[PDB]
């Protein structure tokens, strides 16, 4: 959920993942893999799944000094302002819950997500995400201030959760590698490790064993040491890049914080109008605004009626029948008239 | 399914027959009230001295 | 030069640059000049030519921390973190060695180099370059991440150099000025300072004679005297601000960092298609991806070979004759069908 979020943080330790685009050419086991871009909102605040613990505590302390994530040693810990959403510029961070970080970003088709608090020169990734502001109404801008807009809006939740729906984190697996232990081909050293390392050799009982216990290994393989990946008291969500080193599929639940509520919307009203009223037809002369989807629909018979995104200081002949038009040239009530 | 499907779906209602519901302000002589009836012909607008059927 | 890069650094001292694009209207001899850009890349690393010893210590050390540079006195250097590249935003820093610095910038009108230690919050400049990534492939997005396709793309070399292409590390230069001297009104006083010192008086030893130290000339009027500063033992190439009236035309050796090799690119494959085959005509409905070209070309003696900006959810009737066609729409092998 998101209420006493230490329990949801403290069920599993966070896990890092081999992303494919992570710093201009690299795929690597970053803690800044975008697990997904969850933007289910008319309000347009992206709740993207961080690869680390979204508000992850290194002792399970949900305090802004600890934005803890997947490191080599279990806490990739950093300063909680250290993230950076780079849509076209520094998108505003709105909060961190569980494994996801929610925030408003600038407009775009590709969003980068970075963390530098212990983050690797600001360890960052960059995915594609078509954050385009499809706002309601005719108008096309992010400006509340001249208060004319009172519309419905799909707002992202701004508080932490209680429980809305659980992403399942559990069952600490591994994913295939070659670099666990050390050995000269009959002289094997296996020590404590930052990941749950299975103990593998080329001959003998070395195949597995996710312990951090020191041992010498003979009668095996020089590259044959299979220091395996696993977990204990950890587990990723789904392992998108993320190899599945579980035997059985299972996890516990966690709520993506800020479940979206039906909020309002302040869209700006446009400039008012010009109505030249001649014979059988009206001319709507409008000056420009931020661009407006204006609709002139003739009310009456089989409906001669049009609508277009108008974007200049222009004039349109709304046809003025005996039935009349509906000139919604902007975000007012579109009320037309009769002949005169 | 998406998690916002319960947050927001899309309705594809195949059409049945429909009923137009109306409301007539009546200046029924010196009576002056409003009646609001389903206009199917069965509802009797019990006016003050009126049994209207819209 | 590239391996012992301190050899090519210690051959020629760094210079200052009379850049006109220097801070919103003013432009003078700043250290934030840019000599030229290097665009040999399908990958598109701008190889900017930096005026300073960016990637060389001010003591001539191989100091990856010390982003060296030039003042009037030789070591006008800071940390390497003060180097910033802003094209339309903070582009990716790629690599630095001395006068060469390559990096992956975003889309932008002018690439802006900025040194910020003394150059007060990034004293820099923005030279005008069309940074448009001409992506190969039938599709056109900047998406590495999913396994879409490998493409051969000529990429810039991203390693340390040894030598491939000699920058003319020579031309002991000259320059213009008016201010190199001093004098108390009949005592012309020169000091040891950051100009290779010629004297130019109305007459005297501050009209001819050495300038690397203090010299007093009695009975000298102030309108007579003038200190001149030339260059020697190295230089920038042709002095793009750099008024090089030095009489000895002579060159030195420098190596451009990382000349390009045939690299790859993670090509984004799109959704495929929907076939609807009619009476000798075909209709491929394309759902949209990030925008690409789709080319319908006939099968036989010349069929209607047309291209199309595949940039939306639409359908195209590639008319599949008895001779047939080839439906290239995206990143597939474009083999169309025959009449059936």
């Amino acid at each position: 959920s998101t209420a006493n979020h230490f329990n949801a943080y403290k069920l599993t330790r966070p896990y890092v993942a081999y992303c494919a685009d992570c710093g201009m050419g690299h795929s690597c086991h970053s803690p800044a893999m975008i697990e997904n871009i969850q933007a289910d909102a008319t309000d347009g605040t992206l709740k993207i799944q961080f690869a680390s613990q979204i508000g992850l505590t290194k002792t399970d302390t949900h305090d802004h000094t600890k934005i803890r994530y997947a490191e080599g040693h279990d806490i990739a810990e950093a300063a909680r302002s250290t993230l950076k959403v780079h849509s076209s510029s520094e998108c505003t961070v709105t909060g961190t819950m569980g494994h996801f970080i929610l925030a408003k970003c600038p407009p775009g088709e590709r969003i980068s997500v970075s963390f530098v608090d212990s983050k690797n020169e600001h360890r960052t990734c960059r995915i594609a995400y078509h954050h385009e502001q499809r706002l309601i109404g005719r108008e096309r801008f992010t400006v509340r201030p001249h208060h004319g807009i009172e519309l419905p809006c799909t707002t992202y939740q701004l508080t932490t959760a209680e429980t809305s729906e659980e992403i399942d984190m559990h069952m600490p697996p591994d994913i295939p590698d070659r670099t666990i232990l050390s050995q000269q081909s009959g002289n094997v050293k296996i020590t404590v490790n930052g990941r749950t390392v299975r103990y593998s050799s080329s001959c003998g009982s070395q195949a597995v064993g996710t312990t951090t216990t020191d041992k010498t290994i003979n009668s095996c393989t020089v590259d044959k040491c299979q220091a395996y990946v696993t977990s204990h008291t950890k587990w990723q969500f789904n392992s998108p890049f993320v190899p599945r080193r579980m035997q059985a599929e299972r996890k516990g639940k966690v709520h993506i914080p800020f479940p979206l509520i039906n909020t309002t919307c302040r869209v700006p009203l446009a400039p008012e109008a010009l109505v030249r009223s001649g014979k059988r037809e009206a001319t709507l002369s409008l000056h420009p605004i931020h661009p407006t989807l204006l609709s002139y629909r003739t009310f009456g018979a089989e409906r001669v009626f049009d609508e277009q995104w108008i974007t200049a200081q222009t004039e349109v002949t709304i046809p003025v029948p005996v039935e009349g038009v509906e000139y919604q040239w902007g975000n007012h009530k579109p009320q037309r008239f009769v002949v005169a | 399914r998406a998690d916002v499907c319960k947050h927001d779906h899309a309705a594809a209602y195949r059409a049945h027959t429909a009923s137009l519901r109306a409301k007539i302000k009546v200046t029924y002589g010196t009576v002056n009230q409003t009646v609001e009836a389903y206009v199917n012909g069965d509802h009797a607008v019990t006016i003050a001295g009126t049994k209207f059927i819209f």
